[PDB]
């Protein structure tokens, strides 16, 4: 942990306001880790592929690929697990 | 399927429970026809799912029990299928195996 | 020695050939540019849009010299005479407009 | 000795184009790359049309009568097909890229959006004999100065609304006399106009722009002219309108955006009925049902087709196809389900009857190379280029165990013991076969002996022997089970690429680089057969080849082979444009299939890789039902089946045998003779007719008297007929009589009846057992309530 | 008409 | 334009606007931004360490790295020269399969060279480390006949 | 192509279509000029015939490929002068119920029963994925540790 | 509460589930199930015994299904 | 007009304008440039500096780029000149 040595742009109201309302920036890294490897994975693959390699690719969301819609989660647990 | 589930759930649950009795009688007649059995079996399953508590609380009521009892006399005849299905596994698994 | 490009993106690119650098980048706020033309006298760009307003543009300044609508419909093309006194346009509503710069 | 025909495309639902609801509203037509697929939503079934375009499909439309389906590719070449009979009617070239095609609501005319030109043509009469030049153009219209985005018909077949990139919505009159009525161009929008629609009364015209603005147009006095009375704006932060549709009867507005979300609205009030997000990829296409209760949506990037019931907020259809090519496929032992694997690394479970994705698995990081089932079928296993082998329980759909090597060996092939207790995988980099224990999850041992990469693996179903093949020019037979371990190498002429094991477990065939399918006896380890494949294979010259196809040596071998469950045929596939079905005992080509006919696929006919898609089959297996085989290819899973049975193949037919005579025997009550004579004719309608018309009392008598030769054929008929038939008790009684009377004969000859028995157990396990499960539960749900005391 | 053409209020105030 | 005179040059400069390794330069640069940022992410993180291993294994699995490597080396071992030496025609030459790179390109284009089971007609194809052992001529190459004809080991039965 | 019919040409200037399963002539034609040859297309949608007169090849459109054909035997006497419906159309439809006592399922897909039974969990899984100017803050966060030591220390609002 | 906890433990073992099931049957047959529900701690112990009870139902039924081998034996004699 | 008449084997056997109001849009734009470019009288009264302010109970002129009466586009119809740049 590191202590800021410069003015906090947020005032005491704002500091206490934030208190009322593992890390996103750390996950923002991990998110922006991923694509360039997905980009790096594709480029040397198409260089190294004999065969065709396709390029990898508010409002509530429809989840279209479901990993059964009729199965119940409770039915997926063993008598030992419960 | 969506219409059927709203339909059975909406069925009223106040005494004298006439419509619940009427629905049991309708399915009892349906089983006698020996047609649409898997469908006729499953609406009764939804009936218990949506109104099992309502039926259980008033078992001693004559009207529910009488319509209920007749459905048993019908359903009890359609137990041959369980014995019928049960044989073919015993020989099919054995015949292919030993 | 400057190449100016107008596109449906509406971002007006100013590129100088000799220096090989983009002089300035500007958004019209009038939507896609239907018509593009230059006035030789003052080297001022003329742009056409659906509203019919014609925006006079230069690399130097942030927002256009002049906004004129001559035709009610979109201006398909803009013509400037060699002298630069006269500027002619044809609207998409069959209107033809002769103008003085 | 059966005729296989293309039936449907699995692993794949949508690529691009416009989705169209059937007029009845019970079916959905989706263009699938070079073909078009139809999904029966009510019946939960799907089929893919046999006809194929020269290039990928661009626009389609089905007439309200449901008899004429028109499809146009990106080159403008149109194919007219009879929807009911599924036969092509006419081939026409419009010589232009047609953005949209839409039939008139009356059906006599159909309009084509062609650049900045609108063409209106006359629909041919299907009732008429096949006409040579049936297309006559009614008119051609062009006032736009830029490409037409879309067109809309008036409900009365008299006016057309067309939207273009000129920021204008414009109307025509289909009748020349009525030109003065509708000759207006509507302006005002700031970006491209996406959709122009009529109200139900047609008094109002609604125009939608890409910016997200909806303009309501009404005739009014300022003497009377069209004006924008009301303006609505979609305040999407950056999403742009991608597709729009409108239903006049219910006043529903469905808009698909580039951000991957959609919004439902009730005009003219602009009430947001619902907003859901389809993903991060653009919503390419949208359609509305005839009743207006079902909404079909489509995004091209991930191959997305969804159907939404906004009334009940329920999903009718929700299925994804593989982003990459399918590398392997595996059938369930009964054939009810098939599992597919792709280069992405995702496994998907598909149901043959419905043809829809039951489940998807995302645990494998890299490409899944091989997929296989255990004999029992409850468990599934897969190997991937992430360095792991994973076991899957398909009842609860969980990865109950994962396997991996010490040094993360890359696996390309996988094999599983019939007992489901040993799993063996092979690698291209290690030259060794890793062996594990299913129950414990540890490495039992490493089978060494190959000096080349292990190309394929397989366990004998019965004898449980392992046969391994490698680029080391030899094949090794491992008797791993037992106190002592023996290995029997059989050297081969050239590099072996694929291996197939006999269901008897007595023989093994292997496809080699030379284009030879060599068949070896496992016990004696000597060659018994060999088939040439070099000449039969069809390979097309790629566009960049500087050497001819005939001189080319790129792929005249089969990288995948499998046996027929009867044991007399081999289906073979490779990096080519051909699937060849061979006959093992006598060594010929039974028949050959063309996998694709799209030119965009390379093989159909300095720092940058020139690199484009190629036509190929990765894996091909037979269906255990012995009626179909599936081939994994780039486009998707091609299933070829023998279901139609239009062909006439009598067996032991004589002059006295006739359909009329068979009916006469039934009328005379000679059920046994009628059944035998019907089977001799081999006509399903006659085989069916005799089958029900016998009374239940006479079933045991007839069953006991069936000749042995006809026994396997009647059992097969019952199994396939019973799976979809409604007479569960009637069909079961036959299975009782036949098993009771001829059961001993089945045991003596298990393999002759192996397919017929399996079809029977599928019927009784997958539908009959389920029915009794509900029946007993209701019986027990009955008893508890009555006996138990009611609450106070 | 356009050329393309074909061819009680219940009070919400309630006592409690 | 023509060569500018001395006074012309001094008044106006950089007016000269209006084998390529641009892609490999981008490939090298992209590898740099990973290891630079993978260093930015905290060391104790499990997600960084696995991701570093996948990269090192995979450029190893390529042969851009002749031997197994640490990230610290990866900011200097990777080079455009490393990618080019993996090019099939450059692999073709070191094996002495073709005398000159241009000769190798011609053979690749004409379709006389197979790598494992698959034929390559693209010269820009680069070979991986598990795969170079199996680069060779197609079985029916006319080149493969002259091979065995001189050595008098041309076996017709293999059709080569 | 399906092996179900023969079409034969004869010097009597007639073309006859014969149905093998019943072994009878089902259709008859009279051609002005004798047809020397008759060949079915590989698909069967076309039939090609050549004749004694004419340098071209006559092509015939197989209507059977578009709709069913009755297999009733042609009338011989009528043809000379010119010169059970399910069986007739080679089809059959399964009975609604073979016998009243025999059990029969519904005429529809078998996945319907599975959908009705579990329809409740269908809806749950198909559901789409999801300040004041005087705050009221006290305790340790505000530094009032004394109140905490002395013992002095929203679902309904959501509800 | 004490009795069913024993039945839960007995139910887990396939060699002692038979004793547990009959005891639970008598509870349901000789008590007001409404009172059984309201007692605290019932439900959680109650939750554990379906998955084992259902497992015993998948078994036994297979034991039941196989028994028609005898019905195959007798019909073979009748021939 | 507005329909091509093409004579070839397959055929050849045998306008109004509507839009929004642009003038008002531009005629709206003309004030906004005028108002922004005109001089502004900002009220610099500090409420309560010397009087009670609450529930119970000075103008500075800012120079613009051009006065509204000195604009070149004035008297030019359909013309807007932005004197500010």
């Amino acid at each position: 942990f590191e202590l800021s040595d410069v003015k906090s742009s947020k005032s005491l109201a704002e500091i206490y306001e934030d208190d009322y309302t593992l890390s996103e920036e750390l996950q923002k890294a991990h998110s922006e880790i991923s694509e360039l490897y997905a980009n790096l994975v594709y480029k040397l693959d198409v260089l190294s592929s004999v065969h065709f390699v396709p390029k990898p690719a508010e409002t509530p969301t429809i989840s279209m690929e479901d990993a059964p819609l009729y199965m119940s989660n409770a039915s997926s647990l063993a008598p030992q697990e419960i | 399927p969506a219409a059927v589930d709203l339909e059975i759930r909406s069925l009223n649950s106040f005494e004298p429970f006439d419509e619940i009795v009427w629905f049991i009688d309708a399915l009892t007649q349906g089983l006698k026809s020996n047609k649409n059995f898997e469908l006729y079996e499953t609406f009764m399953s939804l009936l218990f799912k949506a109104h099992g508590d309502v039926i259980h609380a008033n078992n001693k009521n004559q009207d529910i029990a009488s319509a209920l009892q007749n459905w048993e006399d019908v359903h009890k005849k359609e137990d041959r299928l369980d014995d019928l299905v049960k044989f073919c596994m015993g020989v099919a698994a054995f015949v292919t195996t030993a | 020695y400057l190449l100016v490009t107008a596109g449906e993106t509406g971002w007006l690119k100013y590129h100088d050939v000799s220096t090989g650098q983009l002089v300035s980048e500007l958004r019209t706020k009038a939507g896609p540019t239907m018509a593009m033309a230059q006035n030789p006298w003052n080297a001022v760009m003329h742009l056409g849009h659906s509203n019919g307003t014609v925006s006079l543009w230069s690399p130097s300044m942030p927002e256009p010299l002049v906004k004129l609508l001559s035709a009610r419909g979109p201006v398909n093309s803009i013509a400037i005479d060699r002298s630069g006194y006269y500027m002619a346009t044809t609207g998409a509503d069959r209107s033809m407009k002769i103008w003085d710069i | 000795k059966s005729d296989f025909k293309f039936s449907n495309l699995l692993g794949t639902v949508y690529r691009q184009g416009n989705i169209t609801f059937s007029d009845d509203g019970k079916q959905l037509l989706s263009p699938v790359g070079n073909r078009v697929s139809v999904f029966d939503l009510i019946n939960n079934k799907s089929f893919t049309f046999e006809y194929e375009h020269r290039k990928n499909i661009a626009a389609i439309d089905l007439n309200k009568q449901g008899t004429l389906l028109i499809s146009i590719d990106e080159d403008g070449r149109a194919i007219l097909v009879n929807f009911k009979a599924r036969n092509v009617l006419h081939h026409f070239n419009f010589k232009e890229k047609c953005s949209a095609v839409k039939f008139s609501p009356d059906g006599r005319l159909f309009a084509l959006a062609s650049g900045r030109f609108l063409q209106i043509w006359k629909t041919p009469d299907v009732n008429k004999d096949r006409q040579f030049a049936p297309f006559v153009r009614h008119r051609v219209h062009a006032g736009h100065f830029q490409d037409i985005t879309s067109l809309t018909w008036s409900q009365d077949s008299r006016f057309i609304l067309t939207t273009s990139k000129d920021l204008s919505a414009k109307i025509w009159s289909v009748d020349s006399e009525e030109k003065n009525l509708a000759a207006t161009t509507f302006n005002g929008h700031r970006d491209y106009v996406m959709g122009a629609f009529f109200s139900h009364d047609q008094e109002k015209i609604y125009t939608v722009s890409k910016d997200g603005a909806v303009f309501v147009w009404e005739f009014t006095k300022r003497k009377y002219s069209w004006r924008i009375t009301k303006k609505h704006f979609f305040y999407a932060n950056q999403a742009k309108v991608k597709c729009v549709t409108f239903h006049p009867a219910t006043r529903l507005l469905a808009v698909g955006f580039t951000s991957g979300e959609f919004r439902l609205y009730d005009l003219p009030d602009f009430t947001l009925i619902q907003q859901l997000s389809m993903g991060q990829n653009p919503v390419n296409t949208v359609s509305v049902n005839q009743t207006g209760e079902w909404l079909a949506f489509g995004s091209s990037k991930l191959g997305q087709l969804l159907v939404y019931e906004w009334q009940s907020e329920s999903y009718i259809l929700k299925q994804q196809g593989h982003f990459d090519s399918t590398n392997s496929l595996a059938y369930s032992p009964d054939g009810s389900r098939v599992v597919t694997a792709s280069e992405d690394g995702k496994i998907k479970v598909w149901d043959i009857t419905s043809g829809f994705c039951l489940a998807t698995f995302e645990e494998h990081t890299s490409s899944v190379t091989a997929v296989q089932f255990a004999k029992r079928g409850q468990v599934m296993f897969s190997s991937s280029l992430d360095g792991t082998v994973r076991a899957w329980d398909l009842i609860r759909y969980r990865n109950f165990r994962t396997f991996t090597g010490t040094e993360r060996i890359q696996f390309n092939c996988l094999a599983v013991d019939p007992s489901g207790e040993v799993v063996c995988a092979g690698s291209l980099d290690n030259f060794d076969i890793h062996v594990w224990s299913v129950q414990t999850g540890q490495l039992l041992d490493a089978l060494s002996g190959h000096e080349g990469p292990v190309s394929c693996l397989s366990f004998s179903q019965e004898n449980s022997v392992l046969a391994s093949a490698s680029w080391d020019k030899t094949i090794r037979i491992w008797s791993i089970f037992g106190r002592s371990q023996q290995v029997e190498p059989i050297e081969v002429y050239s590099d072996v690429l694929a291996l197939s094991m006999r269901p008897d477990g007595k023989e093994v065939a292997v496809s080699t680089l030379k284009g030879q399918i060599s068949i070896f006896n496992i016990e004696d380890a000597k060659q018994v057969g060999n088939i040439d494949c070099r000449k039969d294979i069809i390979s097309g010259r790629f566009n960049q080849d500087r050497f001819t196809a005939k001189n080319s040596e790129r792929s005249k071998f089969f990288t995948t082979i499998h046996y027929s469950f009867d044991g007399m045929a081999i289906v073979a596939g490779g990096n080519n444009n051909s699937i060849c079905l061979y006959d093992v005992p006598n060594e010929v080509l039974l028949k050959r299939f063309i996998v694709s006919r799209n030119m965009a696929l390379n093989g159909t006919l300095l720092s940058t890789r020139k690199m484009r898609p190629e036509v190929r089959v990765t894996s091909v297996q037979f269906s255990p039902t012995a009626n179909a085989f599936a081939a994994a290819s780039t486009e998707g899973l091609l299933i070829y089946s023998t279901n139609d049975t239009i062909l006439f193949d009598p067996f032991d037919l004589d002059v006295d045998v006739t359909p009329h005579s068979t009916v006469e025997a039934l009328r005379e009550k000679q059920f046994l003779n009628a059944l035998v004579m019907a089977f001799r004719l081999n006509e399903e309608y006659l085989i069916n007719k005799v089958y029900e018309a016998i009374p239940i009392k006479e079933i045991p008598l007839v069953a006991s008297n069936i000749p042995a030769i006809y026994l396997p054929r009647i059992l097969k008929f019952i199994g396939d007929f019973a799976i979809e038939s409604q007479h569960i008790e009637f069909n079961l009684i036959w299975i009782k009589a036949l098993l009771s009377a001829s059961g001993g004969y089945i045991n003596e000859h298990k393999y002759l009846f192996s397919t017929a028995m399996r079809s029977i157990q599928r019927f009784i396990v997958r539908v009959a057992k389920e029915v009794v499960n509900t029946t007993t539960d209701n019986k027990y749900t009955y008893r508890f309530l009555v006996s138990t005391d009611g609450s106070m | 008409v356009a050329p393309t053409a074909l061819k009680d209020d219940d009070d919400d105030v309630l006592l409690d | 334009v023509r060569k500018l005179k001395h006074h012309e040059q001094k008044l106006l400069k950089k007016v000269d606007f209006l084998e390529d390794y641009h892609k490999y330069n981008r490939i090298c640069g992209d590898i740099r931004r990973l290891a630079n940022k993978l260093s930015l992410l905290p060391p104790t993180d499990p997600f960084r360490r696995k991701h570093e291993q996948l990269l090192l294994d995979k450029l190893y699995a390529m042969g851009v790295l002749t031997t197994k490597s640490k990230i610290s080396d990866l900011e200097n071992k990777v080079t455009v020269s490393a990618i080019c030496r993996r090019r099939l025609p450059v692999i073709m030459h070191r094996l002495k399969m073709a005398e000159t790179i241009q000769d190798a390109v011609k053979f690749i284009e004409q379709g006389h060279v197979r790598v494992g089971p698959n034929l390559i007609n693209d010269p820009a194809y680069l070979v991986t480390r598990n795969m170079e052992d199996y680069v060779t001529w197609v079985d029916n190459s006319k080149i493969k006949k002259t091979l065995l004809r001189y050595r008098n080991q041309i076996d017709d039965f293999d059709f080569s | 192509p399906e092996g179900r019919w023969i079409v034969s040409a004869s010097l009597d200037s007639t073309i006859r279509t014969w149905d093998l399963p019943t072994g009878g002539c089902i259709d008859g034609i009279i051609v002005d000029n004798v047809a020397t040859n008759v060949k079915f297309s590989p698909n069967g949608d076309l039939l090609a015939t050549t004749h004694v007169t004419g340098n071209g090849i006559c092509i015939w459109t197989n209507r059977a490929q578009f709709k069913t054909v009755s297999t009733r035997t042609i009338d011989e006497s009528e043809f000379a002068r010119m010169a059970l419906n399910d069986i007739d159309f080679n089809t059959y439809t399964s009975l609604e119920q073979i016998d009243k006592e025999l059990l029969t399922l519904s005429i529809g897909p078998r996945s319907k029963m599975n959908t009705l039974l579990h329809l409740d969990v269908i809806r749950k899984r198909s559901k789409p994925k999801e300040l004041p100017f005087f705050l009221q803050l006290s305790g340790e966060k505000v530094g009032d540790e004394a109140s905490v030591r002395e013992g002095i220390a929203h679902r309904r609002d959501q509800e | 509460i004490l009795l069913m906890k024993r039945c839960r433990d007995w139910n887990t073992n396939a060699k002692t589930h038979t004793i547990a099931q009959r005891t639970i049957r008598c509870i349901l047959m000789h008590h007001n199930i409404a009172k059984l529900s309201e007692i605290p701690g019932m439900v959680k112990i109650v939750d554990a015994i379906i998955p084992y009870t259902q497992r015993h139902f998948t078994r036994v039924d297979n034991l039941v299904e196989q028994s028609y081998i005898l019905d195959y034996a007798l019909v073979e004699m009748d021939k | 007009s507005t329909r091509l008449k093409i004579v070839d084997p397959y055929g050849g056997s045998d306008e109004a304008f509507a839009g929004d109001d642009v003038v008002a849009e531009f005629q709206e734009e003309k004030k906004r440039v005028i108002d922004d470019e005109d001089d502004k009288e900002v009220d610099t009264t500090l409420p309560g500096w010397g009087e009670w302010a609450g529930a119970g109970s000075f103008i500075k002129k800012v120079k613009g780029v051009v006065n509204k009466d000195k604009r070149r586009d004035k008297n030019l119809q359909n013309v807007i000149i932005n004197e500010k740049v």
